[PDB]
């Protein structure tokens, strides 16, 4: 993680 | 005798704090059963006679209090208090505590592995040949370590860790430290002793028992990074090895801080629920998310790896040796790892081109934070489980963002050196949200900036703000008002901002600041200017309006030149312009004339801002009663993009932003019958279909000729008879749109008919529905079949949702918006058809607000  | 639970708060109390944790655990990955001893070192703040910690699901065999060692060791018994509720428990000894000497807590306990991806979870994979295989794993945040072992577990508790795991033969073990010594401690048993790590928090704590293969490097600073992952795929790790590496050399240069640990080791999970975790030392992913096959997996995975790697490690330094006090500042770490993704990638892998991805990240964060359901970055969170679903990656976006505007406006080695003394006055420690602005402020430029004030401006206020500027002469004007977009009602809010505006002139090319700390302020010129833009960069987390004839003369200044200014530059113009033909401060004309410029822009980023805010407006009219206005602004469209289109190549060379670059344009130029892209369509897909597909097509080209393909029944009947064989969903889904695109209402009917069988048919509706010239049809078969329909699927996911709105989401006229209120009404069901006529509303207001005035501009020219 999600980044996002 | 029944005795209150000593406890009635939802934080541990702050007296009694440990120093060192002593974890025995014993798993078994085939009865699925584990069981521990854990040994914690406590000191008492306060006299007190009971402890209290977390432990959830774990049923302690027994616990017991010693002091002292040698001739003075004492060991007492402990009694054992239970609150479940709030997944506490507390040890009553007979006899306080002294303050400030030392005890040791020993507690027994045993559990089962857990079945829901949280705390020592069991996971499955098939090798290539059918057999099952178990292993398992840990996830801990934000607070399940509580189910591994019991613990004082909140992130300011930092203890070290001396782990210990008992595995079989056949297994194979990794935690956060490398292992030390293994010892076997009974026939099939084997004791693997992992170094003490440094103090940590617990929610990191990490460990797997697995049979993962590995490959590993060493960088410059002798780290050794390793890859697990299953023994089939470990021939993918390659590419994510050489990231880390990359990566890991940035980051210890760029916080000018050595990596805390001895190695690094990178574990690809098979059905990771989270996507990755930064447990310190044994960072776990998603199997996609970290390997990367020979065969494409998708031509935006091998991004996907970079940006996850860079965040993993990014957290590393910051949020592990640096960690927050509370999970109410969360947000400004997933903030800063997402920017150093930005950063650091930029940097390392340059052929990526993460930029565009970033600011177009910004752009969602800002579009959803212009409503009026939106939450300031920065919230107080009582409780870390029920506040932590709340928080949405789209806080952690503007985070980022933010962070961002504040790098450009002081020096960005004045931000790199504000994030070394942060991360050097802070190891080991854990941090507020204002100890990174206060050491943001102490840096001087190589008046003072108090970033702390400014930032609080940002971080506790929804949204953000509209900025107005005004010149008259050398007097430049500046407004700031919340930038709120919910045309319903007039709502006002007092909210004001420290704004650090950034501006360019046509005199000096030099970049501007002026920090607005008020409503209205004043920034005199040395001499007037040709022309003024504000927000340098697209950096800032605003949008300004220009009053007067600003608009003019930056028009001018983009179709006369263009590169005056930058790619992200010229984006951000379009983007602005729009947004303010949105809430009725910039004429459509003004923005359908700044648009015009797109003739020359060659970059990725503004091309696709003009493509957001211009296919919607054709889009609309598509489904309106006359074309004679919806043709010419296809046309104007086409005219614009018809350079651009012709300069593609027609592989799949270039970055990730190119490829969907060239995948839009060439499928936009066919399906609006361009002669050129046509024609080569065309014979792309004869050449194909001669060779009944053993002839490689360009992933990117593919739908274009595949669109085209569907034209004729000839082509159409061979693209079904392929999709019928067909599984993969680059292979299918793609034939399935092309089958979608067809002039033949014959085969829509078809298709829908067949599918609703089950031949897919959720996305194929929608995909139909959302044709030119069946349009009606797929409305009017979701109203004849509904009962059937929301019995097959339910409710929920996606489904339901993405075709009753699909169906809906473009309508006209007010004529179809009576159709849907009087369909649903006979009938998260209410909240999807809610969000559905509000929409359609909106685009009935839409189009009475701009179609007669976008008719005569479509003449003009
Ligand atoms: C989890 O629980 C399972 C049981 O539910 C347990 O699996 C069993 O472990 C034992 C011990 O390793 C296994 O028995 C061994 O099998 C191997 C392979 O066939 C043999 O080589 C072993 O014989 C050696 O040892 C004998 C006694 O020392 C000697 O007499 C002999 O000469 C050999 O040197 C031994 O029989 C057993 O097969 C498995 N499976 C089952 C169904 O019992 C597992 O160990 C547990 N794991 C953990 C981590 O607790
Ligand atoms: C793991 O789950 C099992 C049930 O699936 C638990 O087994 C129960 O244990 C209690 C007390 O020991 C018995 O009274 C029950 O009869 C057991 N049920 C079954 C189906 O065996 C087990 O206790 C759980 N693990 C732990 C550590 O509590
Ligand atoms: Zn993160």
């Amino acid at each position: 993680x999600t980044f996002p | 005798d029944g005795t209150p639970f000593p406890w009635n708060k939802i934080r541990l109390p702050e007296y009694v704090i440990p120093v060192h944790y002593d974890l025995l655990i014993h798993a078994n990955l085939t009865t699925l059963t584990f069981w521990g001893t854990t040994k914690v070192e406590i000191t008492a703040s306060q006299p007190t006679s009971t402890i209290i910690l977390h432990s959830h699901h774990l049923q302690i065999s027994r616990a017991t209090l010693r002091k002292g060692a040698g001739e003075r060791l004492s060991e007492e018994p402990l009694q054992v208090l239970e609150h479940p509720r709030q997944e506490q428990i507390a040890l009553l000894a007979p006899e306080p505590l002294l303050v400030g000497l030392p005890y040791t807590v020993v507690i027994h306990y045993a559990g089962n592995l857990s079945e829901t991806f949280h705390g020592f979870y069991k996971s499955t994979y098939r090798t290539k040949e059918g057999e099952l295989r178990i292993l398992a794993s840990t996830q801990f945040e934000p607070t399940a370590a509580r189910m591994a072992f019991p613990c004082f577990d909140e992130p300011a508790f930092k203890a070290s860790f001396s782990i210990k795991i008992r595995r079989e033969p056949r297994h194979l073990a990794i935690s956060n430290m490398p292992l030390v010594k293994s010892v076997t401690v009974a026939e099939g048993l084997i004791e693997d002793h992992f170094d003490v790590t440094v103090k940590m928090s617990t929610y990191l704590v990490a460990f797997i028992i697995s049979d993962f293969e590995s490959v590993s490097k060493i960088t410059k600073s002798g780290v050794k990074v390793s890859v697990y992952a299953v023994p089939d795929k470990i021939n993918q790790a390659d590419y994510a090895l050489d990231a880390a590496v990359t990566l890991l050399e940035f980051y210890e240069d760029y916080f000018s801080i050595p990596y805390p640990l001895p190695k690094q080791d990178l574990a690809a999970i098979p059905d990771f629920q989270s996507g990755a975790m930064e447990n310190w030392g044994l960072t776990t992913y998603r199997e996609s998310a970290l390997l990367f096959d020979a065969e494409k997996s998708s031509a935006s995975s091998k991004l996907d790896i970079t940006m996850t790697v860079a965040h993993e490690l990014a957290h590393q330094w910051f949020g592990n040796l640096v960690t927050m006090e509370w999970w109410n500042d969360l947000w400004l770490n997933e903030g800063f790892a997402k920017f150093m993704e930005f950063v650091s990638v930029s940097v390392t892998h340059p052929e990526l081109k993460v930029g565009d991805y970033f600011f177009g990240k910004c752009f969602d964060a800002m579009e959803v934070d212009a409503l009026n359901s939106s939450h300031p970055v920065s919230t107080p969170v009582e409780n870390p489980a029920q506040i932590r679903e709340m928080f949405d990656d789209v806080s952690y976006d503007k985070g980022a963002c933010i962070l961002n505007m504040l790098r450009e406006y002081l020096s960005a080695d004045a931000f790199k050196s504000g994030i070394v003394q942060y991360l050097q006055k802070h190891s080991y420690k854990n941090t507020k949200n204002e100890d990174l602005w206060d050491s943001m402020a102490s840096i001087c430029p190589t008046e003072r900036v108090d970033v702390k004030t400014m930032m609080n401006t940002w971080t506790l206020q929804r949204g953000f703000p509209l900025i107005t500027i005004t010149v008259r002469g050398r007097n430049v004007h500046m407004k700031q008002e919340h930038y709120m977009k919910g045309s319903d009602g007039a709502p006002d809010t007092g909210y004001l901002w420290h704004v650090p505006l950034t501006f360019i002139t046509s005199k000096s090319d030099m970049v501007h600041r002026f920090l607005l700390k008020t409503k209205t302020d004043v920034l005199i010129l040395p001499e007037e200017v040709e022309w003024i833009k504000f927000n340098v960069g697209m950096n800032g987390y605003y949008i300004v309006h220009y009053e007067d004839d600003g608009w003019d003369s930056l028009t001018g200044l983009l179709k006369g030149t263009h590169t005056a200014v930058s790619s992200n530059d010229r984006a951000s113009l379009i983007n602005n312009a729009f947004q303010l033909v949105s809430i009725g401060k910039l004429s459509i004309e003004k923005a359908l004339d700044l648009s015009l410029y797109l003739k020359h822009e060659t970059e990725i980023m503004p091309v696709f801002q003009g493509l957001n805010e211009l296919i919607p407006m054709y889009k609309l009219m598509e489904k309106r009663d006359m074309n004679e206005v919806e043709t010419q602004f296809k046309a104007f469209l086409i005219r614009l993009l018809r350079d651009l289109i012709d300069k593609q190549t027609w592989t799949d060379e270039g970055s990730v932003s190119e490829r969907m670059l060239r995948s839009e344009l060439l499928l936009l130029a066919c399906v609006h019958n361009y002669q050129p892209c046509v024609q080569r369509a065309e014979g792309y897909f004869r050449k194909w279909k001669e060779s009944n597909g053993n002839l490689s097509l360009p992933v990117d080209v593919t739908l274009a000729v595949f669109a085209v393909g569907a034209q004729s029944t000839e082509g159409w009947d061979f693209l079904y008879s392929k999709y019928q064989f067909s599984l993969s969903s680059t292979e299918k889904s793609q034939i399935e749109f092309a089958l979608c695109r067809t002039q033949n209402k014959e085969k829509l009917q078809w298709l829908l008919d067949e599918s609703f069988k089950g031949d897919e048919f959720p996305q194929i509706l929608t995909l139909i529905g959302r044709n030119p010239v069946g349009y009606p049809l797929a409305w009017q078969f979701l109203r004849k079949n509904w009962n059937k329909l929301v019995q097959k699927f339910e409710l929920g996911s996606s489904s339901i949702a993405h075709m009753v709105m699909g169906t809906t989401n473009q309508f006209s006229t007010r004529t179809r918006l009576e159709e849907v209120k009087g369909f649903f009404s006979s009938l998260s069901q209410l909240r999807c058809v809610q969000q559905t006529i509000e929409t359609i509303e909106e685009n009935i207001g839409w189009m009475d607000k701009n179609f007669d005035k976008i008719r005569v501009w479509l003449q003009s020219e």
